[PDB]
C-alpha cells in the first residue's frame, strides 16, 4: 500500500512544472522497465 | 399545467449552449493523446473512466434535448468505428457554435444556413473519394497495411503505450477469422493480475470452469459434445401429473426408475464415443460419476452466451435429442488440459478442428483496465473486418479533415452568393477539429495548424500532424491511415445531426409525473 | 369552477388556440422549423408535424380537443401535407374576431362561411387538370412531378431522389390497370437506426426483430432446392410437446407406465418434425416460443424457425405469400404453404440483434420500403412523412382532378368570392369577403418564413391572374424566383384542399357558437 503514496508527492511536483500528464505517465512507464532491470542485476541465485 | 415553454428567443440560445456545455467533456478525449473523464454514480458507487463517450454521455443525465440525439447516434458509431467517436459530438458542437456566431453576424435565416451545409457536405465526399487508396490488389502490402490501419484504430485506452505489444494480437487474429465480423465468434476473456504486456494470442479456447471430482485434468484426443439437456435437476417433470401410491414400496421404485432414466440416458451418451461432455446446466452427482466411470469429461454451467462460443470457436455443433447419435457432429481438439492464468486456473484447449475463430487472452494490472480493454477491443477485428469488405482507405490523423477543407473552399468559389457563408463556416469548423486534437497533447495548435493549412493548399496531400514529436510529418511514414467507409459515416452523420438541432425554435417541458 | 360570460369566454376561448396555433405557424412549408416536446413520461419527441405535436401535447383550455378532433378525421380523409394544412385549419377563427367587434352576430359569422365555401370550390374547379386522361406512363410521370413538391416536406428533404423511387414504386405494385383502387392497409414501413439515410432501398415484406434461434446453422439460406417460394409456413397453435391444457391428473400404478411417459414426448418429438419435413416447409414461424429438445432437430432436418412473433406481422406475411397460416398440427398440408422469393437476416451493426427480412421480388400484397438512417429521431418523422404519401396517391386515384400548388388556389378563389359578395349585398358582403380575407393570410404566411414580402408577392398574384386565368402563378416557398408553378412541377390534389378546408369550415361553425364553458372533473 505504501507504494501508492510514494508516487503522490512525486506527481505533485511535476504537475507544477507544466508537464503534460501523458509525458509524466510515459516517463514513469520508461522508468518502470529501468527499475526492473536494476532488480534483475541485483538478483542473487538461490537453491531450489 | 406547469408547462414551461420557450419561444425562439430562449430556445435558440438554450439549445446551442446545451451541446457546448456537455460537449466540453468529450473534446479532450480526441485522438490517442486525448484524456479521460470520471463519473460518480449515485447507485452502487461505481465509475467508468474511458475516452469513448458512448458509455460516458449515456450515463450523464442532461435536461438539454440537443445532446439526446447525439447519444442515440453514438450507437451507429459504436456499430462502425467504436474508438474515438467523440468527434461526432465535438464537430456537431462546433457547427452549432459557428452557426450561433453566423446568425449573430450574417443574420440570415437559419434554413439558409442549413442549405449551406448541404452543399458543403457534397464537396467533402469528393475529397475523400479522390484520395481513397486501395491496396487490396497486392496481398503482400494488404496484410502489412492492416498493421498501419491497426495502429490508428487501436490507440484509445491508457494502455496505448503497449500497442506495439498489442499490434501482433490484432494482426494475426484478423487472419484467423477470414471474414468473421461477429464478436460472438471472437473469444474475449478477462484476467486480473500479471504484467500489462503479458497479453498473448493463443490458438484454441480458454474455459474458466474446472472438473468436478475425478475427471483427469489432462485429456488427449477427446470428442467434445455440447448438450442442452437437463441433468442436475432430473425428475422435474412439468406435466399435469400427480403422485398417488398405496405403499412406500412403489415409492422407491420411482427413484429406481429415476436411476433407470439416467442409466438409459448415459447409455445413449456412451454410444457417442466421446471423451468430453458439456452441458448448458449443472450436472447431478449420479451422472457426474457415470462420466468418470466411462472416461468422459464433465463441463457444466455454460450460459446462453458461452454455450454458443464453445461450438463457434471449435467448429462443433450443439447437440440435443440423443436418440440420433450419428446424425450430428462432434468437436475435436488436440490437447485438452487445465492451465493456470492468474489466480484462477483455466481449462485450455489446443488444436481446434476449425480455425474460424480465435481466443485472445487479456491480462492486466487493475480492474479499471478490464472494461477499458473491453471498449478498445469492442470494435477491433470488426473494424479490420470492415476494411476487408471496403478496401478503400485514406490517410487519417487530422490531415483528412484538412484535405476536405480545400475541396469545400474550392466549391465555395463556384457557389459564392450569400450561401457561401454557411459553406465557409463548415470549412472553418472542420479545421477546428484537428485544432482541438493539438490542444489535447498540450502542443501548439496555432503555428502548426497554420502551416498544415497552407500545406494542403500547396498540393501536398501526405502532410499531417505528428502526435509524438509535435511537428509536421507524413502519415505514410508514421503509418496513420483510415478506411473510406468509417470516415464517410463520421462526417456525414455529424452534419445531418447538426441540421436538426438548428431547427429548434421551441422547447416544451411537461410537468413530471 | 369559474364563472365566465359575455366576451370573456366568447373571445379568450378563441384567442387561446390563436396563440397556440401561432406556435406551429413557423413550421409551415418546407421552410419551416422543428420543435421539441417532452412527454409526461420524460421522453423527448422532436418533430415539426402539426398533428403529431398537438396529439401528445397536454394543454389547459378545452379548445385543444376541438383541434385534435379535427386531425383525427383528417388522417382518415386526406392527411396529406399535414405541416401545410395544419396552419390553415386555425386561420378561419382569426378573422371572426374582427367581425365580432364590428357588431355582427356570431352565428351570422358562422353561417356566412358556408355560403362562400361552396362558391370558392366551384371556382377552383375551373383551373383543375385531369391527370387520368393520359396513359399509365404519363401518369407515373405526373407522380414524379408530384412527389417532388408533395412527398418531400420535412427534413431529409436534402436528397429527395432516394425516397422518390420509394413512394412511386410502392403504389405500382398494388394498383389497378384502370387506375381506380387503393390499399394503404397492407403497406407498413418498419425502419431501423443504422448506416446512412441514403442506403434506403425497396424490400417488400416484413422485418422481424427475432432471428433464427440455435445459432448452430447459417444465418440465411438464399436459394431452395424445392423452389416454389421456399415453402413458407406459419403455425397458429403454439409449438409445445402435446399435453392437455385443461386441468388433469396422472395416475402411475407401475414403473412401465412411468417409462411410457418418457417415450411419450420422445414419440412426439419425432412426430412434429416429420410432419413439417414431409411438407418440406423451410420457413416455419412459431408464435409462442418452442420446445428446447426440438431446438436441435429443426436444424437436423434443416427447418429454420423463430420464436415470439407478434400477431400483427403474421397477418402481413400470410397475405404477402398468398398462403394460410396453419391453425392445427393435424391440419398441416402442402396447400397452405406460402411463396417467398428471398429471405435473409441483415447484418445491421457489429452484433446487436440480427433483423430477419422476408422479401418477395415479384408482385406481392405487402409493400414495404427498406429504411435505414443514422439519426434515431428522424425515424418516426421520416416514416410518417412517407406514410402520408399513401393517401397522396389515393387522392390522385379517387379524384382525377389536380390543381397547381404553391398557395395559388386560395388566391384564385379570393377574386371570385370578392365578386360573389357584391351580389348578396346586405351585411353578408363584409362577411363573405371576410371568409376570403382569412384565406388571403395563407399566402402572406408562406412568405413569412422565407423572408419575402407577404403583400408584395400577393399583389403580384392577383395582378397576374387578372390578365391570364391560368392558376400556375403561385407563392414561391423555396425561393425558386419566378412564380410559375408549371415549370417547377408544383401540383396539389384537388380533393386534398377541398375537404381539408371544407371540414375546417364546417367545424368552425359550431366553435363560434360557444358562449359559456362548463368544465367538470373526470
Amino acid at each position: 500500500v505504501i507504494l501508492t503514496g510514494a508516487l503522490l508527492g512525486a506527481a505533485e511536483r511535476l504537475l507544477n512544472k507544466g508537464i503534460h500528464p501523458t509525458i509524466i505517465a510515459d516517463s514513469f512507464q520508461s522508468a518502470a522497465k529501468r527499475s526492473v532491470d536494476i532488480l534483475l542485476e541485483m538478483c542473487h541465485k538461490v537453491s531450489l | 399545467d406547469q408547462v414551461t415553454e420557450e419561444r425562439a428567443e430562449n430556445a435558440r440560445l438554450s439549445a446551442f449552449v446545451g451541446a457546448i456545455a456537455v460537449g466540453d467533456l468529450v473534446k479532450s478525449t480526441l485522438g490517442p493523446k486525448g484524456m479521460d473523464k470520471l463519473l460518480q454514480s449515485a447507485s452502487s458507487n461505481t465509475c467508468m473512466v474511458t475516452n469513448d463517450g458512448a458509455t460516458i454521455l449515456k450515463s450523464i443525465p442532461l435536461d438539454n434535448p440537443a445532446a439526446k440525439v447525439l447519444v442515440n447516434i453514438s450507437k451507429v458509431q459504436d456499430d462502425e468505428v467504436g474508438d474515438g467517436t467523440t468527434s461526432v459530438t465535438v464537430l456537431s458542437a462546433e457547427l452549432l457554435r459557428e452557426a450561433e456566431k453566423l446568425i449573430d453576424q450574417s443574420k440570415i435565416h437559419p434554413q439558409t444556413i442549413i442549405e449551406g451545409y448541404r452543399l458543403a457536405s457534397a464537396a467533402a465526399l469528393d475529397a475523400l473519394t479522390k484520395a481513397a487508396v486501395d491496396n487490396s490488389h497486392d496481398k503482400t502490402m494488404f496484410r502489412e497495411d492492416l498493421i498501419h490501419i491497426a495502429k490508428t484504430t487501436l490507440s484509445s485506452k491508457i494502455l496505448s503505450q503497449d500497442k506495439d505489444h498489442f499490434a501482433e494480437l490484432a494482426t494475426n487474429a484478423i487472419l484467423r477469422l477470414k471474414g468473421s465480423t461477429n464478436l460472438e465468434h471472437i473469444q474475449i476473456i478477462k484476467i486480473l493480475g500479471g504484467k500489462l504486456s503479458d497479453s498473448f494470442l493463443d490458438e484454441g479456447f480458454i474455459l474458466a470452469k474446472k472438473f468436478g471430482n475425478n475427471q483427469p485434468k489432462r485429456i488427449e484426443n477427446a470428442k467434445i459434445l455440447i448438450a442442452n439437456t437437463t441433468l442436475d435437476t432430473d425428475k422435474v417433470k412439468i406435466f399435469g401429473t400427480k403422485f398417488k401410491v398405496d405403499s412406500t414400496a412403489k415409492l422407491a421404485q420411482l427413484e429406481k426408475a429415476e436411476r433407470e432414466k439416467m442409466k438409459n440416458k448415459i447409455a445413449k451418451i456412451s454410444k457417442f464415443g466421446i471423451n468430453t461432455f458439456i452441458n448448458r446446466q449443472l450436472i447431478y452427482d449420479y451422472p457426474e460419476q457415470l462420466f468418470t466411470d466411462l472416461g468422459i469429461n464433465s463441463i457444466e454451467h455454460a450460459d446462453f452466451e458461452g454455450v454458443e462460443r464453445l461450438a463457434l470457436v471449435t467448429g462443433g455443433e450443439v447437440v440435443s435429442t440423443f436418440d440420433e447419435p450419428s446424425k450430428c457432429k462432434l468437436g475435436e481438439c488436440d490437447v485438452i488440459e487445465e492451465i493456470m492464468l492468474g489466480e484462477q486456473p483455466f481449462l485450455k484447449f489446443s488444436g481446434c478442428k476449425a480455425g474460424e475463430a480465435c481466443t485472445i487472452v487479456l491480462r492486466g494490472a487493475t480492474d479499471q483496465t478490464l472494461d477499458e480493454a473491453e471498449r478498445s477491443l469492442h470494435d477491433a477485428l470488426s473494424v479490420l473486418s470492415q476494411t476487408t469488405k471496403e478496401t478503400r482507405t485514406v490517410l487519417g490523423g487530422g490531415c483528412a479533415e484538412m484535405v476536405m477543407s480545400k475541396a469545400v473552399d474550392t466549391e465555395a468559389q463556384n457557389i459564392d452568393g450569400k450561401k457561401s457563408l454557411a459553406v465557409e463556416a463548415f470549412a472553418r469548423a472542420l479545421r477546428q477539429l484537428p485544432t482541438i486534437l493539438a490542444d489535447n497533447a498540450g502542443f501548439d495548435s496555432s503555428e502548426l495548424v497554420s502551416k498544415l493549412r497552407s500545406s494542403i493548399y500547396n498540393g501536398i496531400s501526405t502532410s499531417g500532424l505528428d502526435l509524438n514529436n509535435g511537428t509536421i510529418a507524413d502519415m505514410r511514414q508514421l503509418g496513420i491511415v483510415e478506411s473510406y467507409k468509417l470516415k464517410r459515416a463520421v462526417v456525414s452523420s455529424a452534419s445531418e445531426a447538426a441540421e436538426v438541432l438548428l431547427r429548434v425554435d421551441n422547447i416544451i417541458r411537461a410537468r413530471p409525473r | 369552477k369559474k364563472r365566465q360570460h359575455g366576451l370573456e369566454a366568447k373571445k379568450s376561448h378563441i384567442l387561446a388556440a390563436r396563440s397556440v396555433a401561432s406556435i406551429i405557424k413557423t413550421s409551415l412549408g418546407p421552410r419551416g422549423l422543428d420543435k421539441i416536446l417532452i412527454s409526461p413520461d420524460g421522453e423527448i419527441t422532436i418533430t415539426n408535424d402539426g398533428a403529431t405535436i398537438l396529439s401528445q401535447m397536454e394543454l389547459d383550455n378545452e379548445i385543444a380537443k376541438l383541434l385534435v378532433q379535427l386531425s383525427k378525421s383528417q388522417d382518415d380523409e386526406i392527411g396529406d401535407g399535414t405541416t401545410g394544412v395544419v396552419v390553415l385549419a386555425s386561420a378561419l377563427l382569426d378573422q371572426a374576431l374582427e367581425l365580432i367587434q364590428k357588431g355582427i352576430h356570431p352565428i351570422k359569422i358562422a353561417n356566412g362561411f358556408d355560403e362562400a365555401a361552396k362558391l370558392a370550390i366551384s371556382k377552383l374547379e375551373e383551373t383543375c387538370d385531369d391527370i387520368s386522361a393520359s396513359n399509365d406512363e404519363l401518369f407515373r410521370d405526373f407522380l414524379l412531378r408530384a412527389a417532388k413538391t408533395s412527398l418531400g416536406s420535412k427534413i431529409v428533404s436534402k436528397d429527395h431522389d432516394r425516397f422518390a423511387e420509394m413512394a412511386v414504386e410502392a403504389v405500382i405494385n398494388v394498383m389497378d390497370k384502370d387506375r381506380k383502387d387503393v390499399d394503404f392497409d397492407l403497406i407498413k414501413m418498419q425502419g431501423r437506426v443504422g448506416g446512412s439515410i441514403s442506403d434506403s432501398k425497396l424490400i417488400n415484406g416484413v422485418i422481424l426483430d427475432k432471428d433464427f434461434s440455435h445459432p448452430q446453422m447459417p444465418k440465411c439460406v438464399l436459394p431452395k432446392e424445392g423452389s416454389d417460394g421456399v415453402k413458407l409456413a406459419i403455425l397458429t397453435c403454439p409449438f409445445e410437446p402435446p399435453k392437455p391444457k385443461t386441468k388433469h391428473k396422472l395416475d402411475i400404478s407401475s414403473v412401465e407406465e412411468y417409462q411410457k411417459l418418457q417415450t411419450y414426448e420422445q414419440d412426439k418429438f419425432k412426430e412434429m418434425i416429420d410432419d413439417v419435413k414431409k411438407a418440406g416447409a423451410d420457413v416455419v414461424i412459431c408464435q409462442w416460443g418452442f420446445d428446447d429438445e426440438a431446438n436441435h432437430l429443426l436444424l437436423q432436418n434443416d427447418l429454420p424457425a423463430v420464436r415470439w412473433v407478434g400477431g400483427q406481422e403474421l397477418e402481413h406475411i400470410a397475405i404477402s405469400t398468398n398462403g394460410r397460416i396453419v391453425p392445427r398440427f393435424q391440419d398441416l398440408s402442402k396447400d397452405k404453404l406460402g411463396t417467398c422469393s428471398r429471405i435473409y437476416e441483415q447484418e445491421f451493426g457489429t452484433t446487436k440483434d440480427r433483423m430477419l427480412i422476408i422479401e418477395q421480388s415479384k408482385e406481392t400484397k405487402t409493400v414495404t420500403c427498406f429504411v435505414r438512417g443514422s439519426n434515431k429521431m428522424i425515424v418516426d418523422e421520416a416514416e410518417r412523412a412517407l406514410h402520408d404519401s399513401l393517401c397522396v396517391v389515393r387522392n390522385l386515384v379517387k379524384d382525377s382532378r389536380v390543381v397547381y400548388g404553391g398557395g395559388a388556389a386560395e388566391v384564385t378563389m379570393s377574386l371570385a368570392v370578392s365578386e360573389e359578395a357584391d351580389k348578396q349585398r346586405g351585411i353578408d358582403q363584409y362577411a363573405f369577403r371576410g371568409f376570403a380575407q382569412a384565406l388571403d393570410t395563407i399566402p402572406m404566411t408562406l412568405a413569412e418564413n422565407s423572408g419575402l414580402d407577404p403583400i408584395g408577392t400577393l399583389s403580384t398574384l392577383k395582378s397576374k391572374q387578372l390578365k391570364e386565368k391560368i392558376s400556375n402563378i403561385g407563392v414561391d416557398c423555396l425561393g425558386y424566383g419566378s412564380n410559375d408553378m408549371k415549370e417547377l412541377f408544383v401540383v396539389d390534389p384537388f380533393i386534398g384542399k377541398k375537404q381539408q378546408i371544407l371540414l375546417a369550415t364546417q367545424l368552425c361553425r359550431m366553435i363560434l357558437k360557444i358562449d359559456n364553458v362548463i368544465i367538470s372533473g373526470k
